[PDB]
């Protein structure tokens, strides 16, 4: 059908400076292109329509241009409330509507270096029967950074879930929860759980380890 | 009064083969969309340029009715930037068409006990067609070196096949009756409306 | 000046039926067309279906083609949004949106606060709190509220005294159905045996409360 | 076997310009190759054989170079009388000859505008059961225009004929016919026939279209 | 001074048999080889067999080999060519050509002006005339000599008078295996009711003699 | 006495499938090779940054036991610089590996009149595993354009595929335990030696 | 009297595989041509550069002969620029060949009831032959990274493989017996002539 | 497994030259690379080991560096006791260790042109049975010359073998002999032998030819 | 000063057994392990087995694996090479070499000075010799040693007397599983009549010496 690629998936950016965001269609279409503005939690809000045509009571400093398969959005002055995530969605397709990924936008200040600690599962998650052990990330910049799971020196993968908070509003740096669960019958199987971080801001990679049973 | 007759295309009692996509004018009359919105059998009713909806509060300048007959598994391949048998030898849309498509299956009509093979197809043709172009040239195809001198046999192909429908065909096997309906709207007066 | 209430969302077992209704405000309902969008926890929008102004022209989205309903009452303003036969794919927020009519294509103008809709086969479940505790710059504690459905559930420290470095995780939707959610805060190593932690957790579909100890490990 | 490609295919030059041909062989051949020329109907006739070797009678003006796969045959100054087509016929292939496609030499003259027009079937015809409808292109320069027929605006292909006129004595412009044609079953089931011009001396294409039945 | 006559040209239906001559002139018609080449209508030229010069050795094209006979009657200096089952892709012109010996590879010196061959399985059809009348910068008519088999057809304007602008369009033979063909000259517009035209054209070997007259179309 | 338990591994009663790589950890004990030397009933035994003979004359931080179950024709698979099934998508070893690796048919034990299908590997992944990397999540790949909504079908696999293990499969198809012990040596002490 | 015996070459009772193309060398005799001319018995029979017609007026310094046996189809193979099993691996032309090829069945003569499998042809060679190359060397082909020590087996085949020749074989399939008569002319004194 | 591949083939250096070999492997090994050096006749002589270690007893002069796939060894100035082959091995496969092709290195002296002579058969092999052609090369540098046999004028491949002496100690030229060999019935079927020499030295291909029982 | 003895070497016909020795000297056997290392004619080294310095551990080459045996005595500081069913494939030459030790990784320290072992299923034959005279600026002479086996076999000219100019080409197996070796000398042309040259061959497995004289061919 209609797919739409919207770069770049996320960009650091300070106040005053000049954004451009770029939206591409697999096929070509005149002005059949929209932007719009969603801050988090909150719903969609519309930017431009047509991709030539300031929404009223939209700020000036927005501007649309392009036409046939890419498109730009570009900010000329970038002011904290404009810190949002937008969509890119096309219109040529009308009963089969598609919208972009997605362009979040973040503060571009330093980087910040991750506070990384360890925390293994508690004695009554073992009476239950599963197992969990949380490695966290807090006060990180930006939001990129790798976690890895260590079982005995063993890199897993797929078995815990990662959760990414909001970009804060004191210091402007992330916090990251990864959860590594198993039953009890693979806890015990093994004696070293180790969470190796790699961020931006680490000279060197960053791994939190224990063993099993010993505090 | 002034209504446009799109009930004898929809409800023509029989249709061309894709090759030859049969082709209507509509023009000078009233533009009732109705029909499409109470007609709930439409197997695929997918629009493009504009939406359907606001339509009927809406002119141009001349409106055009491609009728013709596919598989179901071709069904997809009605479309802008599609690409197939039916997509390149035997009906195209530009990169920009403004209309709409519907598609039906008609296994019940275009279907017989001992096969429906009136319909047929191009199964080869040299260069891709030109949009909204319309072939029907019983030339053998060339495909090897030797040159096919109005003869059938090696390298010589016949440009049409004919289609295998019977009742007991798959649904991607089972005939279906496609339409296409584009508005031109140019600097002239418009002579349909809503 | 424009005013979009949904309402009707909610939590059922999936192939059941939910009916979502929009109120109009300020503004012509009647004269307007209306779409429904819907989209999914961490991912963005989708197209549903969409209503003509006048209710007689009507279209889904093929992914609920034949499966979902669209109709309006613009003697009452209304919006019905009926969705028989539900899946779990169908767990996202529903808003609705004005047509504009301002082109021949579609875009949207206005859109509504939207309201949750959840699909699942399990049952409200008492969630089950556990602490996590630090050990031997300074260190950091928490609680994992895990296990517990549906969505939502509310967390403080120190019965909300303890504000500052706290964070809450955002939850989500494990593979068993149910939810899990952490809940953190960071203190001075200085502080850990002299100032009592409590993580206090009210959860009230389920009408249950816990207050949870967290105290340093301990070997 | 073996083909023979000529290049180019056709070309524009005037008196006294040095014209340059060349011939391209599937395999290498060391010097079996030829050149003759051929005036329109008139019967073909001899330049240059064994590609090296001027033939009796003829002007110094052909000469002729190149062995394996590529050979040349060059003019160093045209002359009016020189205006043919010529072919390039490999010999190796002693028991299976095969000769050029041909490359008809034109006078290389300012460009024309085509004056197109349009002409419907006749009622005699319409009696017989058939249709044909005749597009004119006259006066036109160089011969390379594309015609295209449409039927109620939508493009026709392979069931009409174009036919050409030699280069004209007088002003050196070319004429074509397309003749459109089918039953009478076909002619009235559509209403409008247009035959677009697309041309070299045209800004714009050129489409000449009329309505059945109305004149 | 080389002088070639091909003769014995003709039409005939397929599958049947020709014979052609080439009388030689100027040369010794023995002591040289002679080949047969043909050309298409707008096509250009195909070998197809050739004959030594003391006609004992014959050789033939692959798309004719076992088809067509090379025979030579150098008392006469006459060149035999005889076509047995001849096939629709036989249509083309022939020409008669000197060996030359000058190389152990052969080249074409001399030719004749050839002898045309065509094959068809229709009987010989009266042409049908039409008029090509313009409409409301000069203007221009024309007629079209359609249905008529085989060539050739005769076109005149004004019985001859006409001459200036007047263009002649080759001949085509459609599907249907007849010719069609098609005169026109420009007239300027101010003349275009008073000056009568008739296209007057001749069939000889149908024998038949048409003059149309053309006048503008009128509504 | 403080002996390094590697019978258990070998002589264990069941194993495991690959891409569920079992692993043991193996520390703070003597190191016995001589039951490797001993036995003579190793399909295949091939080692790799350093000699097996002057192992029990050396020491080492810690020892790894991975143990699986393959088929004899993946057999070849299990090295560095190896492609296949086995060696992107449920098994994997680095560049600079450093022990030994054995292999011997259990056809007698891990096959079934019926088939021996308890043991699976993975036969799909959208990238190549990273080394040493164990993979169990049941998540469906998505093979086609069209997400896979947690259903099978159509561009929708179940990532796990069941061998098929009998008395009667040929060599290259019956079943063979794979053992891999690593030998890790870093700035600590080691704990096990000869 | 000092005529060329080309008798005893296009009628030898036997022939030769084409891998062994045979050859006879022709000199200081008459050169007689008209046993090919009265021959019509020639299923093919094609020249390169030099007319076949003007060459009993013509001097060489030598002549040679080469005959072997192919199948049907790859008559058309025999010939310069061609490829093929026969072009490349068995027989071959340079790119400035001077003379003539001729070719005929020899069903009648080269089948047998139960196949007449005498002649061979080789079907693998690392690289292509030279111009005028006769390779008849029993190596066994290398297809694998595994060395072929002198024994068949996995990527280890005997280069020769048998023709299928019998009286129902097809005209592609059915023997054909092959002549190159190559004329070289020096400068030496010529001592065949017509 | 593993495959390792030592370049050049065959060199020629003179005394004082800096000669450097390059070994290449299938995959990475840390420095598990070995170089050996064994003379014409002689046992095989160890080097380097670990591609980074001189072995005692070793002159200066070799010199190993590389590490992964790629290795060299180095020879600051040769010396005439150091002309023999040498070999690389690897050893990360300990249980399948495999060696280096060789690189046999040679004088680097003037450019010799072959002296090539024709030998037939004696009729005491043609009593025998089989008959069997010497074409004998002396005195040529470089080795590498191409030795083809050909039977009235027809190359023939595989029939014969040929045989290469070592460099020699007085002028450092090689010498060929080729042996062309085939039965009774095979060598009176034909009428010529002849063996064309290619080598660098010539300037032209050299052929030494006979006609059977001519002498 | 490192002293090594390979000894056992041979010939036999394939399928039957061998053993080789390799004698220690000037170092330790017993605290060392041991690689076999075996060279093909012309062709490069090739590993087969090792053993341990204290004998227990056993490894062999997947192409010989199963089929060879490798054993040392460090009392008598002697290593024992076993090779049972040997096959065609086994002719070539055998080395003995240290272990080293001085790192994880095995390399090659010392090696001896090798034994030769022959496979194949042919008896012993007499040499045949012929001779290999020049022609009508020098000449050359040789003879040919063709058809004997096995190796090796001692060639000379005029009994030893001529020696500049003389190369004795290295001797190749051929199909037949016999040798052939080539012997050369080039002499002045000028005296080719005058001195008699006779290749003087001996061959000691066989008992046979020839002297065979080369005469200028005559015709
Ligand atoms: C077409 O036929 C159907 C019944 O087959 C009918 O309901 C419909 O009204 C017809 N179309 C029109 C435009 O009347
Ligand atoms: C494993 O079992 C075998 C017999 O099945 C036995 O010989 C061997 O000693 C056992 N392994 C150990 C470490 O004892
Ligand atoms: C070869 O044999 C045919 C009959 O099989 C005979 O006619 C011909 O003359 C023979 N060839 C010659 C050169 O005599």
């Amino acid at each position: 059908d209609i797919q739409m690629t919207q770069s770049p998936s996320s960009l650091s950016a300070s106040v005053g400076d000049r954004v451009t965001i770029t939206c591409r269609a697999s096929q070509s279409i005149s002005s059949y292109l929209n932007w719009y503005q969603q801050k988090p939690g909150k719903a969609p809000k519309l930017l431009i329509y047509a991709a030539s045509s300031l929404q009223s009571g939209v700020p000036s400093r927005f501007s649309g241009s392009g036409s046939g398969t890419d498109f730009t959005l570009t900010i000329s002055s970038l002011q904290p409330e404009d810190f949002a995530t937008y969509y890119c969605q096309q219109s040529y397709s009308t009963l089969a509507l598609t919208f972009g990924g997605g362009t979040k936008v973040e503060i571009k200040r330093t980087v910040a270096a991750p506070s990384v600690f360890i925390f293994p599962p508690s004695d009554e998650q073992l009476k239950s029967g599963t197992a969990s052990v949380v490695c966290l990330l807090n006060n990180f910049y930006p939001r990129e950074a790798k976690v890895q799971w260590k079982v005995d020196n063993a890199l897993q993968s797929g078995n815990s879930q990662e959760s990414v908070t909001e970009q804060d509003s004191k210091d402007s740096t992330y916090s990251l929860s990864s959860t590594l669960t198993l039953s009890k019958a693979d806890y015990e199987k093994h004696k070293v759980y180790a969470c190796e971080v790699t961020h931006q801001g680490l000279s060197s990679p960053v791994t939190k380890s224990f063993n099993r049973g010993e505090c | 009064t002034n209504l446009c007759p799109f009930g004898e295309v929809f409800n023509a009692t029989r249709f061309a083969s894709v090759y030859a996509w049969n082709r209507k004018r509509i023009s000078n009359c009233v533009a009732d969309y109705s029909v499409l919105y109470n007609s709930a059998s439409f197997s695929t009713f997918k629009c493009y340029g504009v939406s359907p909806t606001k339509l009927n509060d809406l002119c141009f300048t001349n409106v055009y009715a491609d009728s013709f007959v596919i598989r179901g598994d071709e069904v997809r391949q009605i479309a802008p930037g599609q690409t197939g048998k039916i997509a390149d030898y035997n009906y195209k849309l530009p990169d920009d068409f403004t209309g709409c498509v519907i598609a039906w299956n008609s296994n019940n009509l275009d279907s017989k006990v001992g096969g429906n093979y009136n319909y047929l197809y191009r199964l080869f043709r040299k260069s891709n067609l030109k949009p909204f172009e319309r072939d029907i040239s019983t030339e053998i195809y060339q495909a090897g070196s030797t040159p096919c001198n109005g003869v059938e046999g090696f390298n010589c192909y016949f440009p049409l096949q004919s289609y295998g429908f019977q009742p007991t065909n798959g649904v991607g096997y089972q005939p279906y009756r496609v339409v296409v309906l584009s508005f031109e709207l140019l600097h002239a007066p418009a002579t349909v409306c809503g | 000046e424009v005013q979009l209430v949904e309402s009707g969302g909610g939590v059922v077992q999936p192939g059941r039926s939910l009916r979502l209704s929009c109120a109009a405000s300020a503004f012509t309902f009647s004269s307007y067309d209306m779409h429904w969008v819907r989209q999914a926890p961490g991912k963005g929008l989708e197209w549903v279906a969409v209503i003509s102004y006048d209710g007689s022209n009507k279209y889904y989205a093929d992914s609920v083609k034949g499966r979902f309903t669209i109709s309006r009452d613009n003697s009452k303003n209304t919006l019905y949004l009926q969705m028989n036969s539900l899946r779990a794919e169908d767990t996202a927020v529903y808003y609705c949106a004005k047509d504009g009519g301002k082109l021949w294509v579609y875009y949207f103008d206005y859109w509504g606060q939207g309201t949750l809709v959840t699909v699942s086969s399990a049952s409200t479940k008492g969630p089950s709190v556990f602490p996590l505790a630090p050990s031997s710059g300074t260190a950091a504690l928490g609680c994992l509220v895990k296990d517990y459905f549906p969505e939502p559930v509310t967390v403080s420290w120190n019965s909300g005294a303890l504000t500052s470095g706290v964070h809450t995780f955002p939850a989500v939707l494990q593979s068993s159905g149910l939810y899990s959610l952490s809940s953190v805060v960071t203190v001075p190593s200085s502080s850990l045996g002299t100032q009592t932690y409590i993580c206090n957790v009210n959860h009230k579909p389920s009408n249950t409360k816990v207050d949870k100890r967290v105290e340093p490990k301990s070997c």
